[PDB]
RNA sequence: AAUUCCUUGUCGGGUAAGUUCCGACCUGCACGAAUGGCGUAAUGAUGGCCAGGCUGUCUCCACCCGAGACUCAGUGAAAU
RNA sequence: GCUCGCCGGAAGACCAAGGGUUCCUGUCCAACGUUAAUCGGGGCAGGGUGAGUCGACCCCUAAGGCGAGGCCGAAAGGCGUAGUCGAUGGGAAACAGGUUAAUAUUCCUGUACUUGGUGUUACUGCGAAGGGGGGACGGAGAAGGCUAUGUUGGCCGGGCGACGGUUGUCCCGGUUUAAGCGUGUAGGCUGGUUUUCCAGGCAAAUCCGGAAAAUCAAGGCUGAGGCGUGAUGACGAGGCACUACGGUGCUGAAGCAACAAAUGCCCUGCUUCCAGGAAAAGCCUCUAAGCAUCAGGUAACAUCAAAUCGUACCCCAAACCGACACAGGUGGUCAGGUAGAGAAUACCAAGGCGCUUGAGAGAACUCGGGUGAAGGAACUAGGCAAAAUGGUGCCGUAACUUCGGGAGAAGGCACGCUGAUAUGUAGGUGAGGUCCCUCGCGGAUGGAGCUGAAAUCAGUCGAAGAUACCAGCUGGCUGCAACUGUUUAUUAAAAACACAGCACUGUGCAAACACGAAAGUGGACGUAUACGGUGUGACGCCUGCCCGGUGCCGGGAGGUUAAU
RNA sequence: AGGACCGAACCGACUAAUGUCGAAAAAUUAGCGGAUGACUUGUGGCUGGGGGUGAAAGGCCAAUCAAACCGGGAGAUAGCU
């Protein structure tokens, strides 16, 4: 219904390079 | 954990008062498209 | 005097101190100070126009009075007081008629010596005359640009200027640098070298010294990344390019000097 | 509903 | 070598066994003298290696004390 | 209500900031409370904030803001003088006790104090944005005098006691009193008084400063605490009479001494050090203009005035900032007992709390801990994590070194209790008496009493005496950086950055340079032993050859070369 | 005397574990560094976006930074989904 004001930040465990 | 607001009433009125609006112009336009908008706080008041 | 202290701690190893055991352990004259409210480099638009400005201890100013327009009145030095304002001392000086004044205090003086101003003054150190009066060849400090301006040369500890020649009626004198220039002989000089000789002895030792001297750190250009300096940027210390200023401007060796003004009264300039 | 007076009501320590 | 591809260069020390470490040689791919070279006591929540003590780190786990997990009563979510 | 547990340099009591009725009483349980709820910081209603002395307001000013004219700028506008704002600073004054369900240094009782107006009396020159003094100022360090406060003894009141003993050197409680006024001390500072003169203090001056003499050797200023009065008052353990049984009323003894002792006061002091440590007003003082029968000022008394605003409650938190009744963050003041060097740590007092889901069972497994046979890094990328060391005194302590260090190197020895030395020592404090007194807060003799380490000998208990909490692992070789320090708030704390030192280079003061269309400002109220830029990075040995190329500096023979 | 030593308050964040729809949009527990200084902190000011500030990491500038936030040009453009 309320869009989240926050949207947490995530990260890159695995670079899969 | 220190947050951003910290309260202050002498450095709000100080910054965002009715008279610190008033000493320059684009202040003065600040209130009047408030007043346009028809906003009942035209600003922060103590 | 110039003592080593010994290396009791990291930080006093290379601390070499200078100690005038005859400048005076008390406050100041009062009537003749001042307010001296720090900047810290910024400008009235608040900016900083200098860098490595700001901190340091609090220091009032003194009233020293360069312009020496006291003529004809005897007058004995009270005492030698440390001034922060300057690298030199200042001596506090009581006129016949009871008013004192703050000079700056040339190699020769000590408690009680007798100093007078104006063209009716003898030739012994601290006594100001016009150039006119005063001997081709001798030595000394505190010389005006224009009479009545006040003094502005050999203002230093231990600096002072030569009068070499005196042609008409301007005066000709060779600056510390090894500058010659050209002065008016109306213009006041104060005879005698200015004292505390062995100011440039000390080593301040440690970075707190520089830094409660109102001196801040100085960052290399190199260590800056290209955003920020004309310098800088790369992997593993890479310069390639030529010194020049943060703004650009090409130093290590580029005059700067573009007055046309003033260069008729230089005669020949530093080499 | 706005309350303007804040005054310093300090009681001696 | 914070620099070395070939390379775990060669020899010695240390270990029963050392691609690490320490010392020496120079065949320096591609060190080098204020983008400084070589030493340097002291200092370092700095990198590497070795020794004594110490131990559940481990051979190899065992028991025990508490908080959850489990059952009952009340309240009651979430990603998908 | 009775037990149990937790905090006790706080999880107690106060504020400032910030909230804005959350404060108290009555009443209700829908929603809110991570459960129930009779309860609540929830709902509804009512009540509650009392000042000449607290603070704000007000007088003064710092950084800084605004800024009449003015300078500058296409416009907007920028800067800035005179001025006027701006507390985080300076400036007059109240303490104790009692009382409300909720306010009190505000109300009541008692005893005080400050600044102004008016009036009366006796003297007198008064008079400024002007002069001078004062206000008025750093860091560190040490001793002395003190007090807050604590402990013990004495005194007063009560008790002698459900498990042995306890009328005794035994146990419990109390033993408190302010501001103001008078005295003037420990300590600190400074030589006073009279006369004459002086282009100095943008005018003048009896004031400040300076120069002369005569005179005495003291005077003056500041100053904690103590002592009297305040106070034959208040408070006071406890006892007695009624309780809407929450509490109300009445009564009320002793109220001393010694020792220890602050981070608080004397002290914005004193002694030292280089980095040399606000301003203005209030206040004191001297005069110009002006008036000196006035006005005004001083001294005493009387009277009047001191307005307005805040005053509840939370304030390390459930009430503030984090969306929450959130394991986070938030400046200042008070801060007791035993052991301890200590505001560490353990256990406690005053006081406040058990953190708003509980009851069972006693699986795996996870989390936080305890112990462990034999071995002791065999684990692992790596002794990661754990374990271990840990205090005091004495002995002893290597390489290397900048001679300071390394170093608490490493490594050994003894730590409890009781008695004796000594019916508690050395030491500290110091009553009464005696003699002097430039006579009171005075100086000697004296030691009563109180307090009290450290050490030796002997004895004695335990497996263990730095017995708990608290409390370094150590040594050897080596790379990098000299060192303390700084850095990617929220995966990188490092060899990176900075650094003192060193060198090059620019800059003659309307400085170079920087911010600004400009004015102007910083650099600097500094001026080459100074300032800016650049590289290197303590210290020791040093730092070689190369000017082709690109920069930078100088030259001018000749050639080419814009606007015009 | 000391950018001296050990160590609380205070400031910081080297290691480990827990926690990752957490108590918490970086914390807790046990250790750890500085702790008279280049220290730390309260209150109030000044510097404004191609700008500030930076003991220099492209760090920080209201939980957002190799160019902050808000409104407007604006229904930018998108041979792409």
């Amino acid at each position: 219904n309320n869009r989240p004001v926050y949207i947490p930040r995530p990260r890159p465990p695995h670079p899969r390079l | 954990m220190k947050r951003t607001f910290q309260p202050s009433v002498l450095k709000r009125n100080r910054s965002h008062g009715f008279r610190a609006r008033m000493a320059t112009k684009n202040g003065r336009q600040v209130l009047a498209r408030r007043r346009a908008k028809g906003r009942a706080r035209l600003t922060v008041s103590k | 005097a110039v003592v080593k202290c010994k290396p009791t701690s990291p930080g006093r190893r290379h601390v070499v101190k200078v100690v005038n055991p005859e400048l005076h352990k008390g406050k100041p004259f009062a009537p003749l100070l001042e307010k001296n409210s720090k900047s810290g480099g910024r400008n009235n638009n608040g900016r900083i126009t200098t860098r490595h400005i700001g901190g340091g201890h609090k220091q009032a100013y003194r009233i020293v009075d360069f312009k020496r327009n006291k003529d004809g009145i005897p007058a004995v030095v009270e005492r030698l007081e440390y001034d922060p304002n300057r690298s030199a001392n200042i001596a506090l000086v009581l006129y016949k008629d009871g008013e004192r004044r703050y000079i700056l205090a040339p190699k020769g003086l000590k408690a009680g010596d007798q100093i007078q101003s104006g063209v009716d003054a003898a030739i012994k150190p601290g006594n100001t005359l016009p150039m006119r009066n005063i001997p081709v060849g001798s030595t000394v400090h505190n010389v005006e640009m224009k009479p009545g301006k006040g003094g502005q040369l050999a203002r230093s500890a231990g600096t002072y200027v030569q009068i070499v020649a005196r042609d008409g009626a301007y005066v000709t004198l060779r600056l510390r640098s090894g500058e010659m220039r050209k002065v008016e002989a109306d213009c006041r000089a104060t005879l005698g070298e200015v004292g505390n000789a062995e100011h440039m002895l000390r080593v301040l030792g440690k970075a707190g010294a520089a830094r409660w001297r109102g001196v801040r750190p100085t960052v290399r250009g190199t260590a800056m990344n290209p955003v920020d300096h004309p310098h800088g940027g790369g992997e593993g210390r890479n310069f390639g390019k030529h010194p020049v200023t943060p703004w650009g401007v090409q130093t290590k060796g580029k005059k700067t000097r573009s007055n046309k003004r003033t260069d008729k009264f230089i005669v020949r300039r530093r080499s």
